[PDB]
């Protein structure tokens, strides 16, 4: 779990510094809150990691 | 407050924690995915096991 | 790098995110998931003193649309005029000639259609600015695009946790309560019920 | 009939726990293009490239700016960035449809659907059109 | 039957000493956003210049003494990448013509 | 032909139509998804037949 949180999180971090549509950060974004999520309380919204 | 704990207790408040307080609990950034080294089994700069 | 909500705040029954904001459950969640946008400010005195100078350009822009399709009209009234004379001029089946009227007839009806949806979708751009109240979601995101562009300068709008966090930023907390203390105060049914 | 009409758009606005589902929807506005977009946008790109490169040696006292000169090289200069992201907003559904069978061991399936955004990214900025080639074959390789 | 496992970690036993240390100083480093930091170290070592912070940004030393600023250069562009693949009157081409499509969609 | 069940569910059938009938089942079935007239008749004999 915090090694999907780095990875999310660092993948985001180049997507900013290189400059991309607003779907592709949005989408990670959206994989960064719910890999937060899983790692606070798995299985909690849908289905679990 | 008491972080060495020699057994004088009277209360155990409870409290939401700030984004202040977590970056001052810590003891430094970790920044990378890496947790032991594949071959001599140390653990990475900068990784889970820093 | 951005910002993220805690999900035990959130996700509980009762969603305590929800009831700060006073905000539905199954609207939050597509605000912090990136489904939807919502309204994190917005300024009622910029507009309240040049909504007249807005709602003429609003007018103006109508009446080019509706000019532009009065134009259309004429061109399809012309053109089904040239195909009346060309075919009540030489020998050619009534069946047909009434076919191709009914053709023009439907041109035309497909331009009023069009530019009546046209003006459909200015009146409801209109509608929702000037409904702007903050604590809003705008779905489908098409007509935020196009509410973002004209009057860029008189509101704001994000989507996500950051949209959550500036809202709850620009939160005054003793407002609320006291607001709920009179609504406590002069209430009865499930309106005092929620509020309590 | 109007009765599969509403069906369809009940069925459509409906929710779910998958992500995946809202990002296949999300990707599923922009259509595809043809050789000669592909061809016109690329003009577009380097075009707009070359353009913030002047103003990049502009940017010094290489010359003053006259105000219609410096406006529309400021409108090729950011045209060239719409165009590239339309290029990318076009070929998604190609990263999809290549990172669709790379699962079942590891990573979950939306990382490897944003590594291969990463390479499509990658391979518009390092593709070619005087070859006179689809883009698509060029940008298997780096997905 | 039975199965161990063993963290890779030397445990020694010793004794607590407070009184009878290695004497050492104390240096304080600075960052970006206005942090200090302390750091103990040890007498008969060198002092290095930066130091990365407990914060997580890379912080100088809070006395000047001008280390080597970057020694680094950028690593690529997509303007490398086009200029690279094509000369600079190839581009001018493309420029002239774009040129003159928007001047023939604006005012011509 | 001798229940006054099955005629007080005739009665109350509610949905006139074969084919809507294979639209309805489609539509209760598989929530999520544009129901059409060919694939519903073929899902019902994929399923059971």
């Amino acid at each position: 779990l915090y090694r999907r949180v780095i990875n999310r999180n660092n993948r985001l971090k180049r997507l900013i510094d290189l400059g991309a549509p607003e779907i592709i950060v949005n989408n990670e974004k959206r994989m960064l809150q719910e890999s937060v999520d899983a790692l606070f309380d798995n299985g909690r919204r849908g289905r679990p990691v | 407050g008491a972080m060495l704990d020699v057994n004088f207790f009277d209360e155990l408040r409870i409290g939401l924690a700030t984004a202040e307080d977590i970056r001052q609990w810590s003891y430094g950034e970790v920044k990378k995915p890496e947790t032991i080294n594949y071959r001599t089994l140390k653990p990475e700069k900068d990784g889970l096991f820093c | 790098a951005a910002p993220v909500t805690h999900i035990w705040y959130f996700k509980g029954v009762p969603s305590r995110l929800g009831y700060l904001l006073d905000l539905a459950p199954k609207d939050l969640e597509k605000i912090i998931y990136f489904a939807a946008y919502v309204i994190t400010s917005v300024d009622e005195e910029m507009r309240h003193n040049e909504l007249s100078t807005l709602e003429a350009e609003m007018a103006v822009e109508r009446k080019a649309v509706e000019d532009q399709r009065d134009g259309e009209l004429e061109a399809r009234a012309q053109k089904l005029e040239a195909d009346l004379a060309e075919l009540e001029a030489e020998g050619a089946k009534a069946d047909a000639r009434r076919k191709v009227r009914d053709g023009g007839e439907r041109e035309m009806r497909q331009i009023r259609d069009r530019a009546q949806r046209e003006l459909d979708r200015l009146e409801d751009i209109w509608s929702t600015f000037t409904k702007l109240a903050p604590k809003q979601l705008i779905v489908d995101e098409n007509l935020y695009r196009e509410l973002v562009d004209r009057y860029g300068e008189y509101f704001t709008g994000a989507m996500g946790a950051e949209s959550i966090q500036k809202l709850i930023e620009n939160f005054d907390i003793d407002a609320e309560a006291e607001s709920l203390r009179d609504v406590i105060r002069n209430g009865k049914g499930q309106k005092k019920l929620r509020a309590l | 009939s109007e009765a599969l009409r509403q069906a369809r758009k009940d069925a459509e606005l409906t929710a779910s726990a998958d992500s995946v589902r809202a990002y296949l929807k999300q990707i599923g506005k922009v259509a595809l293009l043809n050789a000669e977009e592909e061809v016109e946008l690329a003009k577009r790109i380097e075009a707009g490239l070359y353009a913030t490169q002047l103003m990049t040696e502009l940017s010094e006292r290489g010359e003053k700016l006259p105000a219609a000169q410096r406006r529309d090289m400021m409108w090729i200069c950011r045209d060239g960035d719409r165009a590239k992201n339309h290029l990318l907003e076009a070929n998604l559904r190609l990263v999809v449809s290549l990172a669709k069978r790379y699962t079942g061991r590891g990573m979950a399936f939306l990382d490897l659907i944003q590594e291969g955004n990463l390479g499509l990214i990658r391979a518009v900025e390092k593709f070619d059109y005087t070859k006179g080639y689809k883009f698509s074959t060029y940008a298997t390789w780096w997905i | 039957r039975v199965l161990r496992g063993s963290r890779l970690g030397a445990v020694s036993y010793e004794t607590d000493r407070n009184h009878d240390l290695a004497p050492r100083q104390i240096a304080r480093y600075r960052t970006d956003n206005g942090e200090e930091f302390e750091v103990p170290f040890a007498d008969d070592a060198e002092i290095p210049g930066t130091w990365l912070c407990r914060n997580g940004m890379e912080g100088t030393l809070i006395e000047g003494d001008l280390p080597e600023p970057k020694k680094v250069k950028p690593p690529r562009t997509h303007w490398d990448m086009l200029l690279e693949r094509r000369s600079i009157e190839e581009l001018e081409e493309l420029l002239k013509e774009r040129l003159e499509l928007i001047r023939s969609r604006r005012r011509g | 032909g001798f229940s006054e069940i099955m005629r007080s569910t005739l009665e109350k059938d509610n949905t006139v139509g074969t084919d809507e009938a294979l639209l309805d089942i489609y539509r209760k079935l598989r929530p999520g998804e544009p129901p059409t007239k060919e694939s519903a008749q073929t899902l019902l004999e994929n399923l059971f037949f």
